C-alpha cells in the first residue's frame, strides 16, 4: 500500500498467525512457531475500534419519516418536499459512500504502516548482529535462545 | 400483515432490528430506526489486506 | 392468537414442528403429530458409560 | 458392567480418543496416541442405528385425536370417552418408559460386550509375545514398529 | 455376537454337523467325522420349546368380534367405537412386533452363549494336555484315540 | 445360566453363605469357614431394588373403577363397555407376565454375570501364585495366613 510492507518488501500474510494483525515467526534449534507482537495489534485495535466507534457515533438515529400528502392546488408544495427529501437523501448518500472510499484507503495505509513500524524496530534492535535475506528474515551472527527471540518480541536485547 | 412482533423501528416493507447505522430497507420510518441510504454496499475493512501466500 | 405460521401438526398449546416419536405438550391433536405420553423425559442412550478418568 | 469390561478390569475411558467408542493407544518408540478399532466401532454404530430406527418405526404417526362434547343427559358416554382417553394414555406411556429403560440397560451391556470381544481378539492375536500389566495393557515382548501396531488393529499379527 | 462365539472367535458353523445345534468335529489318525454335543443341544431345545410356548400360551385365542351398525345422529359413538377397535388393533400389533425383534436377539445371543459355554467347558479338560490352535480347535500333546473324544464329550478326561 | 457359573463349573451354591450373596470360602492351616464379598453383595442388592422400585413405581394406583348400568335399548354401549374393560384387562395382564418372565430371566443373568466379574477379578490377583483345582476353588503354591485371605478378598493382593 502507502508504506510498501503489507503487498511489498513481505510477499504476503502468514495464515499461521491467528493470535494477531502483526508477528514474528522465527526458526531457533528450538523450533520455530508464528508469534504475534502485542503491542503493535493492541495499539491497531484501539485505532480501528475507535474509528469504528465515531463513524456509529456520529450519525443520530433516525426518529419517524412520514410521507405528507398534498392535494391537487398544493403540487408545488409537493415539488419542494420533493426537492428536500431527494437533496437530503442525495447527501447522506454521498457522505456514506465518501467516508466508506475515503477511510477504507486510510485503513490499509494504516496497517502497512504498523508493518513498517514493526520491521524498522527490530532492525534497530538487532543491527550489527543481523542482515537481510528475504525482506523480513534476521539471520543472526551468535544464535541466541526463543527467550532471545521474545526479547526482539518485548525489545530489550541486550547485545549490540 | 400484523403480527404479535415488537421492535423499536417499523417501515412499510417490514421492521428493522439492528444496530447498524445505516439502512438501504424503505424511506418511511417509525421510531428509532438507522438512517436512510441509497446504496448496496457500505462495508468498513477493520482488519488488513488478506494475502495467504498461497 | 393466529399467525402466518404453517405447521403439519397442531394443539392447543401451540404448533408442533417435530420428527420425533412422542410428545408430552398436550392429548388434542390435529394432523402429522407424535403420540401423547405422560412422561417428562424419554431419553434414550446410544453412546456408553462416560468414565473422563479425570 | 454385565461382561466386568467397562468400569470392571478397564476402570475408566480415554477422552484422547474421538475417532470411535472403542480404540487403542500405542506405546512404540516412534511415539503415542488414540486410534480407533474401526470393525467393532461401525458394528456397534449400525446396531445402535437400527435400534434407534427401530423403537421410531413400530410406533405410527398420530393422527387427529379430539375431544367430543357430551350433554347433561350423556354422562356415562362421557366416562365411555374418559376411561378410554386415559386407558390408552396408561398403556402407551407405560410401554414408552419400560422399552426406554430396558434398552438403556442393553446399550451399556452391549458396549460393555465390544469391549471384552476387542479385549479378547487382541489376546488371541498376542498371546505368548505379551502379558496382562494395566488389565487392557500388553507389554511386547519383541518391540515391533507402527506397521505391525496396525497389523494388531486390522488383526493379522504374523508372529507366534 | 454378544458373547463373541458365533461369528466371532468360531468363524462360522458346519453343514456336515446335523445331529445338533452344537457339537464338536473330532479328526484323529483313526478317521475324522462330526458329533453333536447333545447336552448343551437338548437345553437348548427345551429353553427355545419353553420360550416359543410361552408368548403362543399368553397370547390367549381370539373369540367372536363383529362390526356394529350406528344410525345418522350416532356418529359419536361409531367414532367411540373406532377409536377402541384402531387403538386396541394398534397396541397389539407394537407388543408383538417388538415381542418378536426383542426375543429374536434374546434367542441368537442364548445360541452364543452355549457355544462360548460348550468351548469354556471342553478348555477346562484340556488344560496342559492341549494347546489352542484355530480359535475353536484344540491339538493334543498325546495324540489320544476315538474314546478319549467320546471321554471330552461326556464330561470326563480329567487328565492336567 | 446364560454365563455359565450358576448351575455352571460352579456346581451349586453354599448354605454357610448367609451374610451375602457372593464370597469365598477358607481352606486355610487356621480353619474353615465362609465370609462374604461385600462388594458383589451390595451391588448386586442395588440393582435388584432399583428394578424392584421400578416395576412397582411405574404403572400407578388404579384409583375408583365400578360398573355402569345399561337399559334393554342399550345392548350396544354395554358391549361397548364390555370390549373396553375386557381389552384393557387383556393388555393389563399381558403386560404384567411380559415383564415378570423378561425381568426374573434378567435377574438370574444378572446374579450368575456378578460370579464371572468376580472369578476373573480373583484369578487376575492371583495368577502365577495359585492354580484352578475345584472350578472355583484355587490352591495356592506358596501358601498364606487368614490375613493373606483377606488380603485377596479386600481388592488387594498385588502380586505376579
Amino acid at each position: 500500500g502507502l508504506f510498501g510492507a503489507i503487498a511489498g518488501f513481505i510477499e504476503g500474510g502468514w495464515t499461521g498467525m491467528i493470535d494477531g494483525w502483526y508477528g514474528y515467526h522465527h526458526q531457533n534449534e528450538q523450533g520455530s512457531g508464528y508469534a504475534a507482537d502485542q503491542k503493535s495489534t493492541q495499539n491497531a485495535i484501539n485505532g480501528i475500534t475507535n474509528k469504528v466507534n465515531s463513524v456509529i457515533e456520529k450519525m443520530n438515529i433516525q426518529f419517524t419519516a412520514v410521507g405528507k400528502e398534498f392535494n391537487k392546488l398544493e403540487k408545488r408544495m409537493e415539488n419542494l418536499n420533493n426537492k428536500v427529501d431527494d437533496g437530503f437523501l442525495d447527501i447522506w448518500t454521498y457522505n456514506a459512500e465518501l467516508l466508506v472510499l475515503l477511510e477504507n484507503e486510510r485503513t490499509l495505509d494504516f496497517h502497512d504502516s504498523n508493518v513498517k513500524n514493526l520491521y524498522e524496530k527490530v532492525k534497530s534492535q538487532l543491527k550489527n548482529n543481523a542482515k537481510e535475506i528475504g525482506n523480513g528474515c534476521f539471520e543472526f551472527y551468535h544464535k541466541c535462545d526463543n527467550e532471545c527471540m521474545e526479547s526482539v518480541r518485548n525489545g530489550t536485547y541486550d547485545y549490540p | 400483515s400484523m403480527h404479535e412482533c415488537n421492535t423499536k423501528c417499523q417501515t412499510p416493507l417490514g421492521a428493522i432490528n439492528s444496530s447498524l447505522p445505516y439502512q438501504n430497507i424503505h424511506p418511511v420510518t417509525i421510531g428509532e430506526c438507522p438512517k436512510y441510504v441509497r446504496s448496496a454496499k457500505l462495508r468498513m475493512v477493520t482488519g488488513l489486506r488478506n494475502i495467504p501466500a498461497r
